[PDB]
């Protein structure tokens, strides 16, 4: 299913190539 | 455009009046509009 989530201090640029 | 799994629906831009133009299901336009307004809060 879909969504959406914020990040405190996290950063979507390095969990990228995680996810 | 990966919105949609590997395509069906279509997404256009406009930056100039930073306007979209989405062709596809109903309820990808309602959950990211809510994306949209979740999207543009800075």
């Amino acid at each position: 299913d879909y969504s959406v989530i914020n990040l405190r201090y996290g950063w979507v640029m390095d969990a990228a190539e995680v996810l | 455009n990966n919105a949609m799994s590997r395509a069906g629906a279509q997404v256009i831009a406009d930056a100039r009046t930073n306007r979209l133009i989405i062709l596809g299901p109903p309820q990808a336009r309602a959950k990211l509009v809510q994306l949209a307004q979740s999207l543009d809060t800075p």
